[PDB]
């Protein structure tokens, strides 16, 4: 399409590997196939202004980093001991065709949410160009 | 065709005082330059519906007031999130119908534990949903 | 053109049931959101984004639920189980493709449903159309 | 105090001569500061081109003026590794720190450019003094890491000073070394030689001599 | 921050030695908040306040702060005679105004020796050769070195920075590059040096083939 939207989730009990890209294996919505579950990366098809946001459940320290074409854009960290909390983050980015966007973790990589608390990553095109 | 959006982070290393207007000095995005990077206020040029949001890293108790208004600002809501001897990232958001000349911004409170740094960001964003 | 968008908060909510009712409207373009029931009603088919930031001091688990043809569709959950008596904001959100008549709302887990009631701080439920179908 | 994204890290590369001359072993330092007293415990990790190694050594911690600590981990690296362009990384993590700070270090790459060595005898006018200047000009080299030494009759001269590398019109560096010797030694016909050690030299070594014209 | 930061800079050495140039001490204030950009400057020559200074329009720094610069012209003789120049910076964010003072270095002045050295015989095989000017034994380290020929200023030369010698004075080398042609043709080059300790503050040393 001439639009772009996705909401993916991480469905697995094992957290990501430290200092690695966060893979979201399950899809709630992804009509253009912009987010690739095989690589864990979003790749721009339609240029323009996008909004990216995530809500990640964790029961130990977790820092989520948003990358845009190899560059770390933002980092948000949440610390917790045994109990469950939600780490959230987001940013507006004006992207060009082919640009990749993904989330990653650093040494703080926990994404083991308690039964009933999930992790989601959404993205959608707001202004075409 | 009115493409309006902004995302700015706080990198200034100085504490927040009570009732002080949050200043997200570092701009990542500022389409239509309706957000003032220097300060921390968004000023409506094109009236309409907007969505405003933020994610604040913090090392303690934090409360923020979302503000709206023209020459006199008023508070829409107050977002509070506490942390006892630990680090946190909190968030707030709001859809607001804006008139030309009105400005939206975040204002600090008595709970001012807010971190603005590499590896622990604090960001403020806003975008136009539909033009009036 | 359609401009469906809303934000509602809590102030004087009717308690009872697991549906979380955000009684005080800040914005409600095209009145999709019913402040009396806590439910959003889709008029314009398309992709919408919904999100919440709810305040708790103990244990809370929330989910954005929807319905289509009266059929309830359970979804993702988001919790905060700090349980220390201090303010904690649980947040969550997602894009939902809705058809005319579909309803969206936030539901709490009956065993973990503590939501702050007061004037110190606020809980919000927001939603808006991303693009029509 | 407490207004930082946790403590901060700074890395340092080995000293030039150490990398060029064998008599010394390469040492890459990783220093840490702004280590609050609430969380003084610090841990380091070393990655050589990604491949981790624990042969590192950590010096004890010391106290700072404004209530901070100075922890340091010195990973004596190798000549081959460094000179080849081996990429090193020092990852540090502290509880008072939000994310694990990690920095990388490696030899300054570049064409290499081969240095030209030239010895220049004292100016006639300086010959009236009791001590004279023997000059060694080294130009056209890159990168700036280099070593210049002076010797005579198999022994090392003492009294000399080398300017720092200076960027030239074309991007290469040049420098000058000044050896001061008693006029007598110069006139007695002794032979002095300027040794230059640089990566872009055959066998990383070259020499140029200097001595009073035949005569006496 | 404890409010802004001040940095007081000395005059360009060349300016202090030529009658056709005007030397000036510069006071630079960095990290001047957008909140309070107004800055007040107070200069003092040996204690007496002066009002000839001039401030430039503030400059927006990439990291969201301001840079304010105040320029105070000085008299060649005032400066060489060792007069102290005090810059007093004031800002609302500053608990107390910041003061900075500077003056030409004191220690025994030492006059420089100038020696020109021709190209090494080996370099003569190349298309461009190096003319060398050794300058040593001077103090302070403030000095200016130039090359000229036929009364005209040369272009192609670099001078190393001053370097501390064994006896406490400084030395440096300047390298002029020219086509082997010009050298071979017997053209005369001169190494000019300007230092306070030189008789009349100026000396030259020629250099040529043969």
């Amino acid at each position: 399409k001439f639009q772009s939207v996705f909401t993916v989730t991480r469905q697995t009990h094992q957290p990501p590997a430290p200092n690695s890209l966060i893979r979201f294996n399950a899809v709630l919505t992804n009509p253009q196939g912009d987010y690739d579950t095989s690589t864990g990366k979003f790749t721009c098809k339609v240029p323009g202004l996008y909004y990216f946001v995530y809500h990640a459940s964790h029961t130990a320290n977790l820092c989520v980093l948003l990358y845009r074409s190899g560059v770390k854009v933002v980092t948000f960290c949440g610390h917790t001991s045994k109990t469950n909390q939600v780490n959230s983050g987001g940013v507006l980015l004006r992207l060009q065709v082919g640009e990749e966007v993904w989330l990653a973790v650093n040494d703080y990589y926990d994404m083991v949410g308690i039964q009933g608390s999930d992790s989601v990553f959404s993205g959608f095109l707001l202004f075409p160009d | 065709t009115q493409k309006i959006a902004f995302s700015a982070t706080r990198t200034i290393n100085v504490p927040l005082r009570r009732d002080q207007t949050i200043r997200f000095d570092h701009v990542i995005t500022n389409m239509n330059n309706n957000y003032e990077p220097r300060s921390g206020k968004f000023t409506c040029k094109v009236p309409g519906l907007y969505y405003f949001t933020y994610h604040a890293s913090s090392r303690g108790n934090l409360c923020v007031n979302l503000m709206r208004g023209r020459e006199r600002a008023q508070k829409v809501v107050t977002f509070c999130d506490y942390a006892y001897n630990t680090f946190q990232v909190t968030t707030g958001g709001m859809v607001l119908k804006l008139e030309q000349g009105e400005n939206v911004f975040l204002q600090a409170t008595d709970k001012n534990s807010l971190l603005g740094m590499e590896g622990a960001n604090s960001i403020f964003s806003g975008f136009l949903l539909f033009p009036d | 053109q359609p401009r469906p968008a809303f934000s509602a908060i809590r102030r004087n909510p009717p308690m009872g049931g697991n549906v979380v009712i955000f009684d005080t409207v800040i914005t409600n373009q095209e009145e999709p959101y019913q402040n009396h029931s806590g439910r959003f009603v889709c008029t314009v088919p398309g992709y919408y984004y919904f999100t919440f930031q709810v305040l708790s001091q103990w244990e809370i688990c929330l989910s954005i639920v929807s319905s289509s043809r009266g059929q309830v569709r359970r979804s993702l959950g988001f919790c905060d189980t700090t349980n220390k008596g201090l303010f904690q904001v649980v947040s969550g959100g997602m894009v939902l493709q809705l058809q005319q008549g579909d309803q969206v709302w936030v539901e709490k887990d009956p065993k973990k449903g503590h939501i702050y009631q007061g004037s110190e701080a606020d809980s919000v439920f927001s939603g808006f159309l991303i693009f029509p179908s | 105090p407490e207004l930082l994204g946790g403590p901060s890290v700074f890395l340092f590369p080995p000293k030039p001569k150490d990398t060029l001359m064998i008599s010394r072993t390469p040492e890459v330092t990783c220093v840490v500061v702004d280590v609050s007293h609430e969380d003084p415990e610090v841990k380091f990790n070393w990655y050589v081109d990604g491949v981790e190694v624990h042969n590192a050594k950590t010096k004890p911690r010391e106290e700072q003026y404004n209530s901070t600590y100075r922890v340091v981990s010195v990973l004596t690296v190798l000549h081959q590794d460094w000179l080849n362009g081996k990429e090193y990384k020092c990852k540090v993590s502290n509880k008072a720190l939000p994310a694990p700070i990690e920095k990388t270090i490696s030899k300054a790459k570049g064409q290499p450019r081969e240095p030209q060595v030239y010895t220049l005898p004292p100016s006639r006018d300086e010959l009236t003094k009791n001590q004279v200047s023997l000059t060694c000009l080294v130009k056209g080299f890159y990168p700036s890491d280099i070593a210049v030494e002076w010797e005579s009759n198999g022994q090392p001269e003492n009294n000399y000073k080398t300017t720092p590398p200076v960027l030239d019109s074309d991007g290469s560096f040049f420098l000058y070394s000044k050896l001061t010797v008693d006029k007598s030694r110069w006139q007695q016909g002794n032979v002095f030689s300027c040794s230059v050690m640089h990566e872009a030299l055959h066998n990383h070594y070259t020499q140029k001599s200097l001595s009073l014209s035949p005569g006496k």
